[PDB]
């Protein structure tokens, strides 16, 4: 085999590159040959013949993205009075899934992406996180964090983590926005 | 300078040996990634072995032989240096079919 | 500092790290998951030569003052190369 | 085969020719067939690939007038007293073989 362009079928390699998407996402674990091998398949995927399969591949990551984050977010409705704990930590593991997702879908990311609307895929991920879960629970999410630092000025002091971890998680998912990179936390948080 | 490449059969070693250094200094290069003594292994140019003090400088290895575009080859013994599989040829055009 | 890269013919290239992160995508093979394994079922061994001379080529010759010469992509090797180019970002 | 371009090794097509260009000058008896097959010959010299043997061809050919020349120059001033007879005896022949050279190397 080689680079040229083949007639590749979409729904086999769609099933192969879940699984290492599943895999990424959650930041379990990933096999760095299987990760080339997704590489290979990323680029193979973009140039397929006759058209390329770019746009299929986007629409079908953003429904597992948005699948994923709404199952994550049930989770976080089911998890009464440890919302920000656990927040803080899902986050962190999403964030780093989703670099390692935009490093994942380099090609299709400055190849199809660029070339349009659409969104970088790891942009995808930090706008999908704060479009589809902050926006059920905007109100609840920030209640605790404003009373934990008013309640340190009272005496109960807060955790470090667990406060500072979520002063910049509206930092990082407004990263994608250059026109306001500080807008979005300024407003609805401080 | 000099850019060269280092070949044991299978690999290829791109390395940035000034023509100051010798032998000894591309040894311990293969040595800080492939882990093998100078004792135990021997590089080959050609079919021609060279001596430990003897400068690469004067081994063929001069600047517009060995350009980081085109480096120099040296066979690595621990030769039978597999061929780098030969890219496809193409149509002279001109030859008649 | 160094690392490894291996052809879909088998062979296998070694080259520093600093060298290597002139592609845009070899920076992601880098990253991720965790000398560094870096494997191509596509690349075969001859357009990975030509891309790791052209990293010693690119390096050394960065931001020089003097008139660099051209990188010689022979015309043989050179639909191959320019596919395993775009794919590399390199 | 076809009269397009091929590749024909100079040696052995002018070894070929040099048999009957030695013949059609002081000339002699050569087949219709081995006469038509040369026109074939000089046609792929002149027409080969990668570079057209025209001047290769031209070199020999003159090489090998002028070596028959200063033969027939030798085996005329070596007979004295019969020099014009010996002369003429040559000519009649190397006239002919002239013109038909040029019928020949018309190509």
């Amino acid at each position: 085999t080689s680079l040229k362009p083949r007639v590749v079928d979409f729904d086999e390699t769609w099933n192969k590159l879940l699984t290492t998407i599943k895999a990424v996402v959650m930041l379990e674990y990933v096999e760095r040959a299987t990760w080339n091998d997704r590489f290979s398949d990323i680029y193979a995927l973009c140039v397929a013949y006759p058209e390329p399969l770019g746009e299929r591949l986007y629409t079908e990551t953003k429904i597992f993205l948005e699948n994923h984050v709404r199952h994550l977010h049930k989770r976080v409705l089911e998890s009464e009075e440890q919302v920000l704990v656990m927040y803080h930590r899902y986050w962190e593991e999403y964030s780093k899934g989703a670099d390692y997702m935009d490093c994942l879908y380099r090609y299709l990311n400055t190849q199809f992406i660029k070339k349009n609307p659409l969104m970088e895929i790891g942009e995808l991920a930090l706008d999908m996180w704060r479009k589809l879960m902050v926006e059920p629970l905007q109100a609840i999410l920030i209640r605790m964090l404003l009373r934990e630092i008013k309640n340190d000025r009272g005496g109960e002091d807060p955790n470090q983590k667990v406060i500072h971890g979520v002063i910049n998680s509206f930092v990082h998912v407004e990263q994608y926005k250059k026109k306001f990179p500080l807008k979005f936390y300024q407003e609805i948080f401080e | 300078d000099v850019f060269l490449m280092i070949r044991r059969h299978k690999t290829t070693i791109f390395t940035d040996a000034k023509e100051s250094s010798t032998v000894f200094e591309l040894k311990r290069i293969v040595e800080g990634i492939l882990k093998r003594p100078p004792d135990e292994q021997r590089l080959y140019k050609d079919d021609q072995l060279l001596d430990d003090g003897k400068t690469l400088g004067e081994c063929g290895f001069t600047s517009q032989t060995a350009r980081p575009q085109a480096p120099a080859t040296v066979g690595l013994a621990f030769l039978c240096i597999e061929p780098f599989s030969s890219p496809p040829e193409l149509p002279d055009v001109m030859k008649p079919q | 500092m160094y690392v490894k890269l291996i052809s879909s013919d088998g062979h296998e290239f070694i080259v520093k790290r600093e060298h290597a992160l002139t592609s845009g995508t070899i920076k992601a093979m880098l990253s991720g998951p965790g000398t560094n394994e870096v494997n191509f079922r596509e690349i075969p061994s001859h357009v990975l030569s030509k891309v790791c001379m052209y990293f010693t080529y690119k390096v050394r010759y960065t931001n020089s003052s003097t008139e660099i010469p051209e990188f010689p992509i022979a015309p043989e090797i050179a639909l191959e190369l320019l596919m395993a180019a775009n794919f590399l970002d390199c």
